[PDB]
């Protein structure tokens, strides 16, 4: 559902951006999190769907 | 008003949860915001914690900053609105103080104990 992502995928994206080191690991999570909001307006829910499951992978490596 | 000491309870502990900022709790804040308000309060919290967002504490305070909340006042308008307002404060672990802020939160709610904020306004002090 499009709201369901927006909170898990604004959490999760929160989680990352305050696990990551260098510049390069916090324009990563800023690109995929911005990419996960812009995906949900253009209401492409099912593509939102799995950018937000690259940034839930990113989360797995980060820990 | 057995029921509006009641409702005043609720109405702190909520601007409480949703305006402090412990980095170690964001996942039971967001569960207690999910389950104390409406999915338009709800969103707009989440809305605003983004990190799209350039005011969001996590951008701002990181890992290093936790925000706590004072309840100062509680205007109650009616059974359904009330006019909280509080002081902010952010320190890091060393406690050298960065925010000290002054907030009012209009917030519309229904309570029976089923508490559910319908309606949340910030405004500066």
């Amino acid at each position: 559902n499009a709201e369901e992502i927006t909170e898990k995928a604004t959490l999760v994206g929160i989680e990352a951006w305050l696990l990551a080191k260098d510049e390069e690991q916090k324009k990563k999570v800023r690109t995929l999190n911005r990419q996960v909001k812009k995906l949900l307006q253009q209401n492409d829910l099912d593509q939102a769907k799995r950018v937000l499951d690259q940034l839930k992978s990113v989360l797995e490596d980060l820990k | 008003n057995p029921y509006i000491s009641v409702a005043n309870i609720m109405l702190q502990n909520y601007v409480k949860q949703r305006e402090k900022y412990n980095y170690d709790t964001l996942k039971e804040q967001f569960t207690f915001i999910k389950n104390a308000s409406t999915s338009i309060v709800y969103m707009q919290f989440a809305n605003f914690m983004n990190i799209d967002n350039s005011l969001s504490p996590v951008i701002r305070y990181q890992k290093l900053y936790r925000r706590s909340i004072n309840i100062i006042s509680i205007n109650n308008i009616n059974n359904n609105e009330a006019t909280v307002t509080f002081e902010s404060l952010a320190q890091n672990n060393t406690g050298e103080i960065l925010e000290n802020m002054l907030w009012e939160a209009k917030i519309g709610f229904i309570m029976d104990f089923h508490f559910i904020v319908t309606s949340y306004k910030l405004k500066l002090l």
